[PDB]
């Protein structure tokens, strides 16, 4: 097969890009769907059964089996803004897709790909100056309002959507009170301190916001209280079982008298720990290892709760939360073993609660530090399971808002505004790299198309409509209050979001539009494709 | 006398190995799947999955701190056996050996810092566990090399290697030199073990025969063979007092052997495929031998 | 070679459009059809086969359904939602899914109709909030201390089952052990009847035998035949520690040298088995109970003092007694307390049942766990009896937790239509037609009943909903066995204002769930 003599596939120019291009055009189609208010969820069998009903696109894209390594691509990127922002996963896929396709298109006319490149990069570097400069709101101003807008704005399109009323509510106080400072006082809000647990049963309206911990656990032994009025939490990180003699340690036993003293002090040492912990007033004790029957039943007579196997970043929040210290060792700087009240964590209540045939433990106002935890209650496990999906993406947005105190209209207003300027701008800059940022402009008017589309409206006149009303504004001075205007999908007309109350964070548009230039260009700069033959 | 079965493994069990406490058995298989399973309760201990297959290479070490694997990922690694309950044992892995070829088998020191890998490359390499670095190459076998057994009683520094070379050579890490060659068996060597003693040792044919070397003598001491065994052995060892020679074969039977004698003292089987592996427990009350029938039947 | 190039793997299929909801709605509608004929006073027994072997008579649809392997994705949320109706209420199960398959029918005519699925679910979501507006408005308090407003409620609960025909004794028994398992510690109230409410079935007898002790139960016999097997005022001490000689935990080896170190070590084994047992003995106890072995000699050492002892019991059974006779268990019997000695338990009684021995804790005097005894023709009518049971146990935590009452027969299910339509006049969007649509869907339950009574659906619907139309009719309703309108004031079948409520959201996020659904990908592996 040819001179080249090697031991697999070769495509080579317009075969391989128009192949790379279909591969990311298939990508996007798959979550074109699933993008705004009026998009629409889907069914993921798993080969086995296994059900998952999704709007994200992180998980649909993570969840697929794709082959093509361009496709990829794409999957990750869709993971990468996931992790690094937590929304915009469905319109960084769509974005890039576009920005890919124009860009083929264009390469496909004769205009070499290190134009197209140069062009895209400019583009987008002009694109992020001017939403920093002109398309950005303080929120400052604003309000908390700001904050119950934007949740609600991210979680339209969800499961929770309808229900954004009080989910932005919720969302809102658990990222408050998950608040702490730290040192220059910057104040960072640590997301993923809001343990979410789900458990089917009432509907969406009885989900509760836990003022303190909630832990999927509950107590080792039947015979413990199963509510403590004034808690007095212990952390431990070490097993309260039978000790036994490490590897290096044998007993050997010649004189047969000492066998019965030493498996009395066998079981002796973990009941004297137990006692210290118990003799410093202790109420509640958490560990991350297991308790046996004898330490249960030590816990049981001394009227206290023990919870064994809690997980080590559940311990650490409660830790952090009540105001405890985990101990690993029961070991101070004397060389003794001593428990101190010092460290002891302190909380309002501690109650095994019942939430619907199953049982948890509820840690209420603990003190010293203000800790939220969220009970998701739904129709079944898949419906659980987006909302939990739904809402950790709303509570990426309230944080993303916090942190940088930017937002941008939504509704297309960013894409349409990013067009015209783009389109105005292309003009004064080179001659081929002018098209490249006229095709950026046109590619980044995906976004509203798909919001129409989306909605069986006419995406034509909608998307034309956003563009006059854009124009006039960047064309009149005195008309610079359109910048806002966007899409509304239920009526389908244009409507000033801002007014609307439809934000998204800065940071969202701005990584999603680096990570789609990032992505296209990584794509386009092939153009030879060699698959060798697996050897199996 | 089969007194247990071991029903732990999705494919044919390659090689196992035995432990100082008796309670400790390791084991390969095809598929990669590693279980440290007690020897009593027939309870997996723990396990590990190798990353690749085909894997018929496993020691335990001596103290029992630490296990080797390795087979057809021309790799050879060391998983520390400490106790951290809160760990995935996949973290802890310790990729020591650089082989251009499927490792055949490994073994530890009476030190357990160091081990022998044999391989097809032709080549037995000495590894520093701690290091991690080469020690020693044996250059040596024009073919593949495949059993490799360590001397006891401080090992004199030599060990054995007998592979598709169609020779046993004993060699000497204190000066890398075959020191003594042994050319007899007419076929492929399977598997070889050192006698209690040490100045001895029996591999296991293809041919069907088994044959004693001693090294005082440089020269094949007792043939073990009959015209009813056509398959050639698999395994071979001793017995604690030296007497017997439990070995291995490919006839889905145990074939047992009279070290003084050699007088067919008696036969075992019930496994439904060949014999891979067959090790003598340290206490020597029992012995045990795995299968490609899926199962590691043990024999009291 | 050359293999084929394509961006998804093989045999990942893809299906989007209407198809995908027309689909989803069937399954839905199919799963709704398959019990949709086990509603009521007269409905009638399934028969189903375990592919273990077993067989399962039942008319609880939550039994059928989870009895059932479907492959359509939307077949398991139907499924998954009769379970967590189950779990979280005891009954409603099989209203449920023929409310939510019902709802899911009559948007399928929206969605064909150029109306996108948000605007649907909003309506829907609306509807729901009025539904539960007008359940909470016409409900009715009861006095939770009258036993025969309690007894009533379960009757109500239980006359659609097979258990109806000895109901009086069925409801005696729900409410007593309900009532029974009640507790209260450090301010919180607990009703934990699925671990302090056990049934026993043992097939024979006749089931007007069965009834619920005032103790527990266990399929147990003295280890050693010297013991007595009939104590009046028995001491109990709980154990869950062996009372063997066992291995220590660190690894322990003995160096005999001497000729009596072996006796010595054998005799010290004898007299540390002796020393737990005096140890035991000092409380004075009457039986001992342990989760884990008693050895021969312990056993003897028992006997001296006259001691009954049971050797290896379960951890539910012991807490169950424990919870029964009031005490405590202890693992370390040197630690043993007169507090942890179970005094309260007016008898203990080993007799024989058919050819095995059962142990008997019963007369407790204020006892927190209780053994209900079933007796009957065989294994199947026993499990049937155990549901049963279970849907009137659930019903009464029901009515404890919340009082509120609603009534039954479909009278709530108009009730609450006609208040939706009369609200629906107001609006003035394109929401409206969902939301009456809706209000309409509601009347599947009175609808189901009189189709499975037997009588004319068409002219008794429409007579009910133009006595519903009216003022005062909200409890008119119709009768299973009848089929005819009455008035459940007079018929007297009310049901709990919280399984309702359930029942409602639960179809309600069912519909709006499988309405969110759109373009089913399948095929892909982990
Ligand atoms: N109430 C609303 N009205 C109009 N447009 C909205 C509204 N809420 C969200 N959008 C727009 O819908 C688009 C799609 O967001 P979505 O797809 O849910 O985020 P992701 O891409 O992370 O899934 C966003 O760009 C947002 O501007
Ligand atoms: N005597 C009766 N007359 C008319 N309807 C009744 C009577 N008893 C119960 N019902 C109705 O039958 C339904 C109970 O049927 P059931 O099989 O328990 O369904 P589920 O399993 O969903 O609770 C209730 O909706 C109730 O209104
Ligand atoms: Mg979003
Ligand atoms: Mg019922």
């Amino acid at each position: 097969e040819g001179p080249l003599s090697v031991f697999g596939d070769r495509s080579t120019g317009e075969t391989i890009r128009s192949q790379n291009v279909m591969a990311a055009a298939s990508i996007a189609n798959i979550v074109k769907s699933s993008l705004g208010p009026v998009g629409l969820d889907k069914m993921l069998v798993d080969d086995i059964g296994d059900v998952t009903i999704t709007n994200d696109g992180a998980t649909i894209l993570k969840l697929l089996e794709v082959e093509h390594p361009a496709a990829k691509v794409l999957c990750e990127l869709a993971d990468l803004q996931d992790k690094e922002v937590g929304d915009g996963t469905t319109s960084v896929v769509i974005i890039a897709a576009e920005l890919l396709k124009n860009a083929d298109e264009l390469v496909k006319q004769k205009i070499h790909p290190t134009s197209v490149i140069s062009g895209y990069r400019l583009a987008c570097k002009e694109a992020v100056r001017y939403i920093n400069e002109n398309l950005i709101v303080n929120t400052d101003e604003l309000g908390r309002d700001c904050l119950i807008n934007a949740a609600k704005t991210s979680m339209s399109s969800k499961i929770i959507g309808i229900n954004g009323d009080f989910f932005a509510n919720m969302v809102v106080d658990a990222v408050l009170a998950i608040k702490y400072t730290d040192i220059r006082g910057q104040p960072r809000y640590p997301v993923n301190s809001v343990n979410i647990l789900k458990a089917h049963g009432r509907s969406q309206m009885e989900s509760m916001l836990i003022s303190g911990y909630a832990l999927n656990c509950v107590v080792g032994s039947q015979g413990m209280p199963k509510r403590i009025v004034n808690a007095k939490i212990a952390c431990l990180d070490f097993s309260l079982q039978k000790t036994k003699m490490k590897l290096g340690v044998q007993v050997v036993i010649t004189d047969p008298e000492k066998l019965d003293q030493i498996r009395q002090r066998e079981s002796d040492i973990t009941k004297e720990r137990i006692q210290k912990i118990l003799a410093t007033g202790a109420n509640v004790i958490l560990t991350t290892g297991g308790i046996d029957d004898m330490c249960l039943k030590y816990f049981v007579e001394a009227g206290a709760m023990a919870v064994r196997r809690v997980l080590k970043r559940d311990l650490k929040r409660i830790a952090k939360a009540s105001g405890a210290t985990i101990l690993s060792t029961l070991a101070n700087l004397e060389g003794e073993e001593t428990f101190e009240a010092a460290m002891l964590g302190q909380a309002e209540e501690v109650v095994q609660e019942r939430i619907c045939d199953d049982e948890l433990i509820l840690i209420k106002n603990t003190k010293a530090r203000t800790s939220a935890s969220i009970i998701l209650r739904g129709a079944n496990d898949f419906m659980c399971d987006e909302m939990e999906r739904s809402l950790h993406d709303a509570l990426c947005v309230v944080k993303r808002v916090l942190e940088s105190k930017s937002v941008v209209p939504g509704g297309g207003a960013v894409e349409a505004a990013l067009s015209i300027y783009l389109e105005n701008y292309a003009t004064s800059m080179g001659s081929r790299e002018q098209l490249a940022i006229a095709e950026f402009a046109r590619s980044l008017l995906v976004i509203p198309n798909t919001l129409a589309v989306n909605a069986a409206q006419d995406s034509t006149d909608l998307v034309a409509k956003l563009r006059a009303f854009h124009n006039e504004a960047q064309v009149n001075p005195e008309r610079k209050n359109l910048k806002w205007i966007g899409l509304d999908l239920s009526n389908g007309k244009p409507r000033d979001n801002k007014q609307a109350g439809v934000f998204e964070p800065t940071i969202v548009k701005v990584k999603s539009l680096k990570f789609a230039t990032e992505a296209a260009i990584t794509i386009l700069r092939i153009d030879d494709l060699i698959k060798l033959h697996p050897e199996s | 006398k089969t007194r247990r079965t071991l029903k732990g493994h999705g494919n044919k069990v390659l090689c196992m190995d035995w432990c100082k406490d008796k309670r400790r058995i390791v084991s390969s298989s095809q598929d990669g799947k590693v279980i440290v399973w007690d020897s009593f309760t027939t309870n997996k201990e723990h396990a590990v999955t190798m990353p690749c297959t085909w894997v018929m290479a496993c020691a335990y070490a001596p103290s029992g701190c630490a296990i080797a694997c390795g087979g057809l990922d021309n790799k050879c690694s060391v998983y520390p056996l400490t106790f951290d309950k809160n760990e995935n044992m996949a973290a802890k892995k310790k990729s020591v050996a650089m082989h251009t070829n499927y490792l055949s088998a490994c073994s530890f020191t009476n030190s357990d810092m160091q081990i022998l890998t044999a391989s097809g490359d032709g080549t037995c390499a000495l590894w520093d566990v701690e290091s991690g670095q080469l020690l020693q190459s044996f250059h040596g076998h024009g073919a593949d090399v495949l059993c490799l057994d360590l001397a006891p009683s401080e090992t004199g520094n030599t060990f054995v290697s007998g592979g598709c070379d169609k020779k046993a050579m004993v060699w000497d890490m204190r000066s890398g030199q075959c020191v003594q060659a042994f050319e007899t068996h007419e076929s492929d060597i399977n598997s070889v073990r050192y006698y209690p003693s040490g100045d001895a040792f029996a591999s296991g044919s293809d041919d069907a025969t088994c044959r004693l070397y001693d090294l005082r003598a440089d020269r094949e001491v007792a043939i073990y063979s009959k015209e009813s065994i056509i398959f050639g052995a698999s395994s071979v060892d001793f017995s604690l007092s030296g007497r017997l020679l439990f070995a291995g074969y490919n006839d889905y039977t145990i074939n047992v052997w009279d070290v003084l004698k050699g007088s067919r003292v008696s036969i075992l089987f019930g496994h439904e495929n060949r014999v891979s592996t067959l090790r003598v427990s340290p206490d020597g009350t029992a012995f045990c031998s795995g299968s490609w029938d899926h199962t590691l039947r043990v024999w009291a | 070679g050359h293999r084929p190039v394509l961006v998804l793997s093989q045999n990942t299929k893809r299906e989007s459009g209407r198809k995908v909801q027309s689909g989803n709605i069937n399954a839905a509608k199919t799963i709704a059809d398959i019990i949709r004929t086990c509603l009521g006073p007269k409905s009638m027994m399934k028969m189903l086969l375990d592919p273990m072997g077993g067989i399962v008579m039942t008319n609880d649809g939550n039994a059928i359904l989870r009895e059932i392997q479907v492959q359509h994705p939307a077949a398991k949320s139907m499924i998954e939602i009769s379970r967590t109706q189950d779990e979280e209420v005891g009954d409603g199960t099989t209203s449920v899914i023929i409310l939510a398959g019902e709802m899911l029918s009559v948007a399928e005519h929206f969605l064909e109709q150029q109306m996108h699925p948000t605007v649907v679910i909003s309506a829907y979501r609306k509807a729901l909030d009025d539904m539960i507006s007008t359940l909470k408005k016409i409900s009715i308090p009861v006095d939770i201390s009258d036993s025969d407003m309690m007894l009533n409620i379960i009757n109500s609960s239980i006359t659609t089952k097979a258990i109806s025909r000895w109901s009086s004794l069925a409801c005696n028994i729900a409410l007593d052990a309900v009532k029974m398992v009640q507790f209260e510690e450090n301010g919180r109230k607990e009703i934990d009847i699925k671990k302090y409410a056990r049934v026993e079935k043992i097939p024979g007898g006749i089931i007007e035998d069965s009834c619920v002790l005032r103790g527990v139960m266990i399929n147990k016999d003295v280890t050693h035949p010297r013991m007595r097997r009939y104590i009046k005022n028995p001491r109990i001490v709980l154990l869950d520690s062996s009372l063997e000689y066992k291995k220590g935990e660190s690894q322990t080896d003995i160096e005999i040298t001497r000729e009596e170190d072996f006796t010595r070590i054998l005799q010290m084994e004898e007299e540390y088995i002796q020393q737990l047992c005096e140890d035991i003995i000092q409380l004075k106890p009457d039986v001992v109970i342990t989760e884990k072995g008693i050895s021969d000699l312990a056993q003897h050492y028992l006997m001296r003092a006259n001691i009954t002892a049971i050797r290896r019991v379960r951890k539910t059974d012991n807490n169950r007694i424990a919870r029964a006779c009031g005490a405590r268990i202890v693992s370390r019997p040197e630690e043993l307390r007169e507090d942890d000695v179970g005094t309260g338990a007016g008898l203990l009684e080993i007799k024989k049942i058919g050819d095995e021995y059962f142990t008997f804790i019963t007369d407790c005097k204020d006892p927190k766990a209780c053994t209900i005894l079933l007796r009957g023709a065989s294994k199947e009518i026993l499990s049937e009896v155990e549901r049963n049971l279970q849907d009137a146990m659930q019903v009464c935590r029901n009515v404890l937790l919340d009082p509120q009452l609603v009534p039954g027969g479909g009278a709530s299910e108009m009730a609450v239509a006609h208040a939706l339509t009369e609200k629906s006049k107001a609006m003035t969007g394109v929401e409206q037609w969902p939301y009456r649509a809706v209000a309409q869907a509601l009347e599947v339950i009175p609808r189901t009943l009189i189709q499975n009574c037997g009588a004319s659906t068409i002219r008794l619907l429409t007579s009910l909903r133009a006595k519903h139309t009216q003022e005062n009719c909200e409890t008119w309703g119709v009768n299973g066995e009848t089929g005819t309108l009455v008035d459940m004031k007079e018929l007297g079948i009310w049901e709990p204002l919280a399984v309702k409520l359930q029942t409602y959201k639960t179809a309600v996020e069912t519909a709006v769930l499988l309405l969110r659904i759109d373009d089913i990908v399948s095929g892909h592996k982990k």
